[PDB]
Parts: structure tokens; sequence; C-alpha cells
């Protein structure tokens, strides 16, 4: 009935046990909703399969269902046309709307406009949508036998098909034919614009300055960043446009480039296909003659193992220092609480990608394990040592545990993050803007007032609901000496349009007469400061979402990018070679005490992978294919930790029971007898919340019916 | 003994099971204190030891009063869970697979704090679950400080400590691993044991 | 103003998740609920077995008792229970909440 | 001004969403504990028809 | 013993039937309020009248939820305790067998 | 990494059912005439992944007007004849081997026969004997390819599948390697 009585039924259930960013503000979302619509059509052809196969074959021209296998074959593919259809109208306006986008922005004008850093960042992000999705055409296979069988079964039943229907097929035919077709088309569009090559120089800037200052929270970003490099660089070299020119004009450097690439050669580009990337430097037209430049081509850092103990101290240190903030504090806790909060994600996200990195970088280089083996089961089963699964799946767990704390400190969190965004964004307008207002009131500085204005009008809280009239810098006279005001309180963060308006209006203050001359030290510093600071803002509001975003590692069960390279004689690969199953597997072969306890953390993978499917994918073969696999995986695993587990207990009770005497004469003589290495099945017995599928499973109940089992065959045995 | 009189006489072994298990809670302590003495006759492993109690009750002097012992009592947990980050420095602290436990014999420290509580606070009447939480806690947040440095010496054997703590909760019956993931996770004891059998 | 058009659209869609939210409660007590009452009648079952034993077992007559030869095994052997569960993530037992995430999403033999 | 107006509304949705998140936090850990307090249930609940059946095999004639 | 049965069927079915009538008129209600806010020239009024609404469906909501928690709670501890008065009959019962066979050994 | 290959030839010599069988492992006897198709496959070949896009052109006379547009920007050429018709064995001479070269003068051409199969069968060579035509035999391919100075002669069957995986192995083998 009220906010307050609400409030008290809740807390019941806790006890029981300017018009210029208006324009530019348009076009950045119209890009936006093209690369979604972009990953919807990646996501479509990275969920390909071969749906010719089951359509029956013809032997002879006899056959009384000819006609008919003929209807057959096309009700079943013309669904898939026609997303052919629109997944070749959508490129080409795309890459239409893309160039037009650089003419105007490529014009004289940019000679003295700057433009925008989240633009930049979408333009990347736009030209990374482009080299994704032609690496998919490229390498599916099963889309252009498809597209064939439709073809000639129309042609032969002869759909009373007309003149453009010919012409359309023809087309699309054409199109998938083409190599690197995207690719090519993009830059013969873009050649034709003069000075294309600066607003590519200036994307490239941008992601080295963001790689150097760390300024990513996610291992997508910190991947598209070195994406983005790549194909910016491989777009410059062409007739008209050299890398090396610009680099002599230190309008580009690539020793930086040449150094991350070095430290990092495979980023993935959706699913399990892996670029390299200094395959775009292999493909640039100049390369032949200046290769000794480049050093990143040459092929020693990704044995993990070694990598342990700085994550061991850190995962340490951090939960120590957490674990202690398990009615209203001051601003210091709060900020407190913000830093933590921002530290862990970071931590999350270092530890997501040294996993994901090892592993991309694992597949791409194959070992040289039989005679005989598929290409999956040397990159992945035969490229892993004992050591190394270890540290994987001590890094999973990890990630996890943290993972799971910091989703239970979620309300505490969001709200320490909403009470210090607002306070420090609106002691910041209220006051840190009140010098600069005064020093652009005193001389007419019309261009700063109209931004100034704007920043502190469309975010500003007065507790009063207007502005002080008594405020000095307003008429532009000196302030006395106070004028103290005190700023109102609260947990809310500032909306999305606001901050994205409040920030580009504070960034386009400081810019490369220009409107930055006309401006102080000390009033800089702090914009630079609250410009540095805030990107993170949106990321923490939305604390869940970053959450699940950074700790995700469901890229490690799918495949279908290697089902495609079996030539089609797999439906799927047995269990034995999947990740999970040969971690748990490794662990409970070798009966390693110190890793028994991390058997768990390596089977919730499923659990991952299916959601990721189910919300994204929006595919459910995917699904069954998960569910068969755990049914099995988990009997095994169940029916190789009750068998060591009632040895293990059976060999102790033995050596127990044991005479001392006997073994100390025995191990003086020489013929001592090895004691049994302890283990850690204590936490696997108890364990009873075993969720997988989104279904409960009782451990204790089926290692409790392998035992009796054991026991009763044992008794029997002696009598 | 109870494996011993198990096999000899299982009528009077089972009498006395059926006799302890299902005595109603809400009874007197006296008549509790009666079955607690008849089934450690028996071997069985009560909770509380009659034992102790007793010889922990003949004691006095001039300066005593129910008052101050029982605060003394209370003060004694607290000056244990401190001391307890000291043992890091320890060389002989060194927890080992072959032993399940420490070189120093530190690994019964958690029934001897858990028989100590109950004697204590059964005999002058306070409650024993109340207090074993505050130890925890206290003893939680001292093991979460003394991990947060990374002195070579001092922090030597951070990780048989935690083990003690594991070993804390699990042998004693009125602490619930509830507690100790609310004021210790359980991340912590599962690093603290890899590192030790490595 | 658009703001004020933009505030109840927020509580529009606070009222979809909170109906979300009593979908997400109904379910897991329905379910707590089925699974107890089966309890429930397998409690009431062994109740009745244990009463009945109870007045069997307060009518033996000592004398009634009697022995077989030594050399007779034909007795048939107890055998306990050996009920190991199995092929525990199949389709059928799966979470109606599973069931609408499934069906959401998308999903020739003769003359072969 | 409507900038006020607006930042006391967005408060009002702000604290609705959390006291929905807190409601969904405590379900999520309601049903985890009574989950686990009903399987140790069964778990006795079977053994007892074990332990009765075994009973009446033992006392059962003929 | 007739209190289990009376909240066995009795009260979780009538909780459900309530969640299901409280998820209609959620939707309902939201319905109204959305067509209420466009259609009526005072906005403000809308804003109070969706704002009170809002509460009172929370408010309810979380009165349900407590109620059904505690009904499951309170049944399965009868449970527990019948299970409790069922294993020491059973112990009673296996040590009059165990006595009762070796009288007759003897 | 990426070779585009197209394979030319007189019509119903079995270029739709080589393609067809080596990517789909299937055959069929059903005659749907060509105007053009594209089919796709990724082998390893000498230890490398190679993608090995693959282009089908029309022999009819009529669609001649299609045909020229497949050949710039192309790595290898496959000339397709069938082994029981002499009149496509003699268009190779005629023609094939000039309308490759004028388009593409320095790219390599394979020369490989088809229905191997039916070489050896009495009924089909017999019909054969009632035109007056002899079936193709080894040597004669090993001339025709030396005059037109191809890589290599092979021969194939679809139905059979006998050397249907060599002859797009070595075509990959005459462009990567040299
Ligand atoms: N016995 C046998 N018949 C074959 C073989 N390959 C193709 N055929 C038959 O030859 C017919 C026509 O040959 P295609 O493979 O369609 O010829 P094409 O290269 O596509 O030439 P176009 O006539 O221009 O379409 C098919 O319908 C089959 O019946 C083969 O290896 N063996
Ligand atoms: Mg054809």
């Amino acid at each position: 009935v009220t906010l307050e009585d609400a409030l008290s039924n809740v807390d019941l259930l806790e006890e029981l046990p300017i018009a210029r960013y208006i324009e530019q503000a348009t076009v950045h979302s119209s890009m936006n909703e093209m690369l979604e619509e972009g990953q919807e059509y990646a996501v479509m052809l990275y969920t390909w399969r071969s749906c010719s196969r089951a359509i029956p074959q013809v032997k002879c021209n006899e056959q009384p269902n000819r006609v008919e296998i003929y209807e057959k074959t096309v009700e079943v593919l013309e669904p898939e046309v026609t997303k052919l259809m629109n997944f070749m109208y959508f490129q080409r306006n795309a890459i239409e709307r893309f160039c037009g986008e650089v003419r105007r922005l490529c014009h004289a004008e940019r000679r003295k406009d700057f433009v925008s850093e989240a633009y930049l960042i979408t333009l990347g992000k736009f030209i990374n949508m482009f080299a994704v999705l032609d690496e998919l055409k490229n390498m599916k296979c099963s889309v252009k036998n498809d597209h064939s069988a439709y073809k000639r079964a129309a042609q032969f039943l002869r759909k009373m098909a007309d003149p453009q229907s010919i012409q359309e097929s023809q087309n699309l035919s054409m199109f998938l034919a083409n190599h690197n077709k995207i690719t090519q088309s993009l830059q013969q569009q873009l050649e034709v614009i003069s000075g294309y090559e600066e607003l590519l120089a200036d994307i490239v800037n941008l992601c080295v300055d963001y790689y150097e200052n760390r300024m990513y929270l996610t291992p997508s970003e910190k991947h598209m960043l070195l994406k983005v490099m790549g194909f910016g660089l491989y777009l410059m070299d062409g007739s008209v446009s050299n890398i090396y020119k610009l680099d002599a004009k230190k309008r580009i450097n690539l020793s930086k480039i040449d150094k991350y690439f070095k430290q990092l050669q495979v980023v993935p580009l959706f699913g399990d296909m892996q670029i390299e990337l200094a395959r775009y430097i292999k493909t640039s037209a100049h390369y032949e003659e200046n290769k000794s430049r480049w050093t990143c081509t040459s092929s020693p850092q990704y044995n993990i193992c070694e990598q342990m103990i700085q994550i061991r101290e850190d995962h340490m240190r951090f939960i120590s220092e957490l674990a202690r903030y398990s009615a209203q504090k001051t601003d210091a806790e709060y900020r407190k609480l913000f830093d933590l909060a921002l530290q862990g994600l970071q931590l999350l996200s270092q530890w997501s990608a040294h996993v994901m990195e090892v592993y991309s970088w694992k597949l791409v280089h194959p070992t040289d394990c039989p005679d005989s083996a598929e290409e999956y089961e040397r990159a992945t089963r035969y490229n892993y040592t004992s050591e190394e699964k270890f540290a994987l799946v001590e890094v999973i767990a990890m990630i996890k545990g943290l993972q799971v704390l910091m989703g239970r400190m979620e309300s505490v969190f969001n709200h320490a993050i909403r009470h210090t965004v607002y306070a420090a964004l609106q002691d910041f307008s209220q006051v840190t803007l009140r010098e600069p207002l005064r020093q652009a009131i005193k001389k007419k500085k019309n261009v700063i007032q109209s931004v100034l204005q704007a920043i502190r009008k469309t975010v500003c809280d007065w507790e009063t609901g207007h502005e002080p009239f008594n405020d000095p810098a307003l008429r532009g006279e000196k302030d006395p000496k106070g004028f103290d005001i005190k700023v109102p309180r609260r947990a809310v963060g500032p909306s999305s349009t606001q901050l994205y308006m409040v920030r580009t209006m504070l960034e386009s203050l400081i810019a490369d007469k220009t409107l930055r001359s006309s401006l102080e030290g000390p009033t800089i510093l702090d914009i630079e400061k609250f410009h540095r600071e805030s990107f993170f803002y949106t990321h923490l509001i939305n604390f869940s979402e970053t959450l699940q975003q950074c700790c995700d590692l469901s890229q490690l069960w799918f495949r279908e990018f290697f089902l495609e390279l079996t030539m089609g004689r797999r439906i799927q690969f047995p269990i034995e070679m999947s990740m999970p199953w040969i971690l748990t597997d490794h662990i409970l072969e070798t009966k390693e005490a110190s890793m028994m306890e991390y058997v768990l953390y390596s089977l919730d993978l499923y659990n991952d992978s299916a959601h990721y499917a189910l919300t994204r994918f929006n595919k459910q073969f995917l699904y069954d294919e998960i569910e068969a696999e755990v049914n099995l995986c988990f009997d095994q695993f169940v029916y190789k930790l009750a068998d060591q587990i009632f040895a293990y207990y059976k060999v102790m009770a033995g050596s127990l029971l044991l005479d001392k005497r006997l073994r100390s004469e025995c191990k003086n003589q020489g013929a001592t007898i090895h004691l049994p290495p302890s283990n850690r099945y204590e936490t696997l017995l108890k364990q009873r919340h075993v969720q997988l599928l989104g279904r409960s499973i009782d451990l204790n109940r089926l290692i409790t019916q392998r035992v009796s089992a054991a026991m009763y065959k044992s008794l029997e045995l002696a009598i | 003994l109870r494996d011993v009189l198990s096999y000899h006489i299982p009528f009077l072994v089972s009498s006395i099971e059926d006799f302890k298990d299902h005595i109603p809670r809400e009874t007197d302590m006296k008549v509790a204190m009666n079955v607690y003495e008849l089934s450690s006759a028996a071997g069985l492993p009560c909770e509380i030891d009659p034992a102790l109690v007793v010889a922990l009750s003949s004691q006095k002097s001039e300066n005593i009063s129910p008052e101050e012992e029982y605060k003394i009592a209370c003060l004694l947990m607290v000056f244990v869970a401190v001391s307890l980050p000291t043992l890091a420095s320890n060389v002989m602290s060194q927890y080992s697979p072959a032993i399940e436990g420490h070189c120093n014999n530190i690994h019964c420290l958690a029934k001897a704090i858990n028989q100590i509580a109950a004697a204590l606070f059964t005999i002058h009447k306070g409650s024993i679950e109340d207090r074993l939480k505050e130890f925890l806690a206290l003893a939680s947040s001292s093991l979460l400080k003394i991990g947060q440095e990374t002195d070579k010496t001092t922090t030597r054997n951070r990780e048989s400590v935690y083990l003690l703590l594991d070993m804390i909760v699990q042998e004693s019956p009125f602490l619930t691993m509830d507690l100790l993931e609310s004021c210790f996770p359980y991340v912590l004891l599962r690093n603290a044991y890899h590192a030790v059998y490595k | 103003n658009e703001l004020e058009c933009v505030t109840n659209i927020s509580l529009a869609n606070i009222i979809r998740q909170l109906s979300s939210l009593s979908k997400y409660a109904e379910d897991i007590f329905g379910e707590l609920f089925n699974e107890a009452h089966s309890f429930s009648f397998r409690v009431n079952s062994l109740q009745e077995r244990v009463d009945r034993l109870s007045v069997s077992v307060t009518q033996l007559d000592p004398k009634e008792e009697e022995l077989s030869l030594q050399d007779i095994t034909m007795r048939k052997a107890f055998r306990s229970s050996t009920i190991q569960d199995q092929q525990l993530f199949d389709r059928k037992t799966l979470p109606i909440p599973l069931q609408e995430t499934y069906d959401v999403c998308e999903q020739l033999t003769p003359y072969r | 001004r409507e900038i006020h107006q607006d930042w006391a509304n967005r408060e009002y949705i702000e604290i609705i969403t959390s006291s929905i998140k807190k409601i969904a936090d405590f379900l999520n850990s309601f049903d985890m504990s009574c989950r686990s307090r009903l399987a140790t249930l069964n778990e006795k609940l079977t053994a007892l028809e074990r332990r009765i059946e075994y009973i009446e095999a033992r006392v059962t004639k003929g | 013993m007739a209190e289990l049965q009376m909240l066995l069927e009795e009260e979780i079915p009538g909780g459900r039937r309530a969640l299901f009538d409280s998820y209609t008129n959620l939707e309902r209600v939201a319905d109204y309020c959305e067509n209420n806010y466009i259609q009526s020239a005072d906005k403000q009024r809308a804003l109070e009248e969706t704002k009170a609404y809002t509460t009172q469906s929370l408010a309810s909501v979380a009165y349900l939820i407590n109620t059904l928690a505690n009904n499951v709670l309170q049944m399965l501890d009868i449970q527990a305790s019948q299970l409790r008065r069922m294993e020491s009959s059973i112990n009673h019962i296996s040590q009059t067998v165990d006595i009762h066979k070796e009288k007759v050994a003897r | 990494q990426a070779i585009k290959c197209v394979v030319v030839g007189d019509g119903a010599v079995g270029k739709t059912c080589l393609l067809i069988s080596y990517t789909t492992n299937a055959f069929s006897g059903e005659y749907i005439p060509t105007v053009f198709d594209n089919y796709s496959a990724n082998v390893m070949v000498d230890g490398k992944p190679v993608n090995l896009g693959l282009w089908d052109t029309a022999g009819l006379e009529d669609y001649d007007r299609l045909r020229p547009l497949s050949y710039p920007q192309t790595d290898v050429f496959l000339i397709c004849f069938s082994l029981v018709s002499p009149a496509s064995f003699e268009n190779v001479r005629a023609k094939w081997y000039p309308e490759v070269r004028h388009h593409c003068p320095n790219t390599p051409i394979i020369l490989v026969g088809t229905k191997l199969d039916l070489r050896d069968d009495k009924d089909t060579i017999e019909k054969l004997k009632e035109k007056k035509l002899t079936p193709i035999t080894y040597p004669q391919g090993l001339a025709m390819a030396k005059e037109i100075g191809a890589v290599k002669y092979l021969e194939c069957s679809a139905l059979t599948q006998r050397g249907l995986k060599t002859v797009f192995d070595e075509a990959i083998r005459a462009v990567l390697c040299p």
C-alpha cells in the first residue's frame, strides 16, 4: 500500500531461518541497432548444419518418388534461402551506410571538427563485425552445398520460377562464391574517399591508448581492440594509402602493435574459431619488401604453470581483504566498496582472459599420440599436460568461487556504487565547474558558456528545486574570501543518456584556435580525471550483467567449426575429446588428493554452455547434445568416484588393523609396506546440491548404493 | 571400549543407545549428567564429558564468585582465539598429508576448546552455541588479518592455522559450516589443502 | 514531458518483473508440495506396516518355534534391494521453467 | 523543475527494484535450504523402509 | 495429525490459486494504469495511482511468500517428528525380535 | 590458404556428380542441366589446412555468356572429358585449351578423364560400336595432356570414387607447393 509498509513485509522474509550532440547521439544509436542484427546473422551462420544429407538420394530416373523427393527437399530448405536473401541484403545496406558515414566524416571539416570516442569504438566494432562475418562465410561450406541442392531441386520441379528469381539466385551463388567478398567490397567503396586513412589511424590510435592504459573491463573488449587494430591496418594498405609512409610521418606507431601481437597472438572471433592477428600483416600488400620491420611473425610465455603463484597470491589477498565486509556510513566506506568491486571484476577478467587465450593458442597450434587421430584430438587432448589441466581447473574454481561471493554482495555493491556515482557527479558539477564558469563569465567565452551550462543543467539536482540567485560565479564577480552549498545525498545512478551527454560535453572541452586554449591548469586536470574515472560507472551500475559476462566460459564446448572440417563424417565428437570430461577424468584417474575437490567446478561448465546457447544462440539441438553428454558423463563420474572411495577406505582399514611390529621388521629387512596416500573425499560425500541442467542430484544416495553393493559382494566373497 | 563391548554385551549396549538417543531435551541437567556418565562408562561418544565437569567443579579461592568465574571463562576463549595466529610463525606447524595433522600437535586444540567450553558453560549455566559462535567470529577475523600481509617469516605456515579452523568447525557439533561460510569462505581452506598436499 | 512517460513505462516493467517473480515462486512451492505430498503417502504406508508388525510381533508364542534339518538349504536366501539410479539427465525429468525456455527457442525415411 | 521530479521518480524505481531483487535472492536461498532438508529426510525414510523390510523378512514364517 | 491434512490440501493449493490470481491482477492493473496515464488529462494523478498499485502488489506478493514459506517449514517439521517417532518404534521392535531369537537358541 | 578451382568441359561428362560425390559423398543419375553451381570443401593436404572453393560451369553451347567471368582471379583449371565419348576428347584439343589460356594464359591446367567404371563395361562400348566409336585408353590421355602442357593426367569414377580424392589432392599440390 505504501513503500515503507511494502519494505517491512519484504524485511520479514529476510529474517526467516545542445542540438549538436543530440544529432550525434541519434547517429550512434543507429549504428548500434545494426551491429545487433549483424551478430544475429553471424549466430545463424555458426549454427548452420548440413540439412541436405537427410534428403533421399535418387539413383535412377524411373523412381516413382522422384517428384516427391524434390518436393520434400524444397519445403525443407526454403526457410533457409529466405534468410540468406536477408543476410545479403543486410550486408549490402550496412556497407553502403558505413561508406556514406565515412564520406560525411572525411570531408575537409574533419581538419577543424573533432570526433567522439564512443563513436570510434562503435566504428571499430562495425569493421570487426564485417571481418567475423566474412570469416564465417568463407570457412563454412555446408551453406553452398545446401543452396546448390535447393537450386537443382527447384529447376527439376520448375517451381514456376521467373526472370528475377533466377537473377537473384545467380547473384547469391556468386556472392557466396567470391573469396573475401565483404572485405573487397568495403575496400573498393572506401578507397574512392580521400583521407580515409586518417580516420582509420585515429581508430587505431584510440585502441592503442585503451589497451596501454587498461581501458577495459571484459576480455571481449580486450580482444576486440586487437582485432580492430589488425583489420584497420589491413584496410590502410592499398593503392592510395601506405602504412609505412604514415608511420614515418608519426601518425601511427607500429612498434606498440608488434609488441602486443608478440605478447598475445591468437584471439577468438566467434565460437571455437580463432584468428591469428599476424595474418592481417601477412596479407598486407606492402609486407613483402618490408617484412623486417615486423618481428611478431616469428614464433614461449603461454605456460600457465609458472603464472599460478601470482594468481594464488592475488586471490588470497583479495579474499582476505573482502571477507571482513560481509544505518548510514561515510562516503569513504562506499568508495572502498566501489574500488573493491572494480578490483574484483578486473581480477576475474584477467583470469578468464588467461584461460581462453591459452585454449585458443593450443587449438591453433596442434601437436604432431597415435598415427591416426582427428584434428580435434591433436589440437586439444594431446596438447595438454597433467600440470596444465590442473592449473586450468584451479583457475576455473577460483573464478567461480569469487563469482558466487560477489553475487551475494550484489545488494551492498549496488547501493555503494549508486551512492558514490551520485555524490561524485553532483559535487563535480556543483563545485568543480564554478571556477571555469566564473572565468568564462568574466571574459566572453560564449562557446564555453553553452557547454558548461548544459552540463550543469542536464544532471544537476537542486534541493530547493531552483538554482541559487546569490552565486558569485553567475554574476561574474569574485566570490567572497564561502557560499557553501550542501548537495543532496541519495543512492541512484545517472541515466545512460545523461551520462553519455555529459561525458561528450566534458571531453569536447578537451580536444586538439582550439577550445582548450582558454583553460588553466587545475580546471583541466580535474576534467580529465573525471573523464578517465567515469567510464566504469555504466558497467558497475549493471553489476549482475557485467559479472556474468566477465565470468563467461561457455566457449570451451562448442566445436561446430571442427565438425565442418571433418567433411560431414561425424554427427558430434565422442565424450572423450570434450574438455570438461578430460579434466574430470584426469583428476579421477590420477586420484590426486590436492585436486579432488575441484572436480565439481569442472562439471558445471555444461550449465554455463547451456545457458549461453539458450539465451544467445536460440537453438535447441545444442541443448539436447549437452544433456546427452551429461547423462553418461555423470554416471561415469559416479561409478569411478564410488569405486575409488571404497578401495581407499578398505585399504585404510586393513593398514590400520595391521600389526606395527611386523611392519617395522619388514622395513628393516627391506620389504617395507608402503602406506596409502590420503585423499579428500570428505567434501564430495557430503555434497547434496549438485545442480546440473536445472536438476538437483543427490550424490550421497548414489555413492551409498554403490558402497552397499560392494560391501555385500565382499562379505559373500569372504564366506 | 565401545568396540570391545559391542560384541560382548549387545543387549545392554543397545538399551543404553536407545536410552541416550531418545532422551528428551527438555529434561533437567541432573538426569542428563547421569545418562552421560553411564553412557561414558559404556564407551559412547557423549558430547559433554561428565568426568571433565566433575574435575573442573572442585575449585575455590578467596576471590572466587560466580560472576567473575563466568567472565574469566568467557575471556579465556578470546585469549585463545587472539593467540591462535601466532602459530603461523612456528616451523614445526607444517601440516603433512601423512599425518592428517601437524607435527606440533595443534590439531587437538579443536576438541580441547569444545570440551573445555562445554564443561565450563554447563557448570555456570551459560549458553554454549552463542559463546562458540563469538569465538569463531573472532578467530575468523584474526585469521583473515594475518593472511592479508605477505611477511615470509610471520606467515610461513598460514595454511596450517586455516586447517585448524576447519577442524574446529567440523569437530564442534554446536558449530555448523553455515556459520563458517558467513565468517570464512571455504575457498581459502580449499586452497590451503591444495598448497600443503602439493 | 517524456520523462513522466518513461517513468510510467518503468513502473509497468516493474509490475511485469514482479509478476515474473511470482511465477518463479509459484513453481518452486508447487514442486516442493508435490514432492512432500509423496513423502507423506510413503510415511503413512510405512506407519501402517509398522503397526501391523507390532501387532504380529507381540503375539509370538515361544512354543511354536520349530527348526529345520541341518542339511536343508532350499530356503530362498534373502536379497536386499540394489536399485542404482541412472540416466538422471533425461528429457522427461526437466523442470517446467526449462520447458518454457525450450519450446520458446527454434525447433524423409520412406523416400530414402 | 522536471529534473528534480525525475530524480525522485528514479529513486522510487531504484528502491522497488532492490526490493524485488532481495525477494528473489531469498526465494532462491529458501528453495536450496528446503531441498537440502528434504534430501536428508528422504535418506532417513529409505533407510527406515529397508530396515522394516529386513525385520519383516526375519520374523515372517513360511 | 488433523492439522497436517489441513495444511496439505487447504493451504498450499489456496496459495497457488492466490498466486495465479495475483498474476492476472498484476497484468490487468498494469494495462489499466498505462491506458489511464495516456488517456488521463492529468498525469500526476495517474503517476500516483500506479505507484499505489505497484506498492500494493509488492506487499501482497511478499505476504504470500512469507505464509507459504512458514507453512512449508511447519509441514517439514511435523514430518521429521513423525519419522523420529517411527525410528524409535522400529528400534524397539528390532530389540524385541533379537531377545526372542536368543531365548529360542538357549 | 584458399584455392579457387573451375571445372570446364563438354556437356554430360560428369562434373556435377564428380563435385557432389566429393563434397556430399553421394551420387545420382538424374541429369539436371547446370547454368552455374558452387561447392566448397575443407581438406588438409601436405599437413596444412586448405579451403577449396569449387566453381561448376555449363558446357552447353547456348550458355557461353556466363562462362568467361568465372575465369579471372583463379588458381587451377580442371578439364573433364568422358572416357566413353570421343567427341569430348577432341573438344579439348579444338577448345578449352585456348579458351582457358586466352583468358588465363599462365594458370596450370589439370586434365582428367571421367566414367572410368564404364570403360570396362561391355554393354556401353558395344553401343558405341554401333556408332563406330571406340573408348579412350590410358596412353591416349598421356599424349593429349603432354600436348596441352597439363601438370598430370588422371582418371576418375564418381560411382566408385576410385580416383576422385587424388584429383583434388594433386590440384592443391599443383598451386601451393610450386
Ligand atoms: N556411370 C556414370 N554416370 C555418371 C557419372 N557422372 C555422371 N554420370 C551421369 O551423367 C549425367 C550427366 O553428367 P553431369 O555430371 O550432370 O554433367 P556436367 O558436367 O554437370 O555437365 P552439363 O551437361 O553441362 O550439366 C548424370 O545425370 C549421371 O547420370 C559417373 O561417374 N558414372
Ligand atoms: Mg551440370
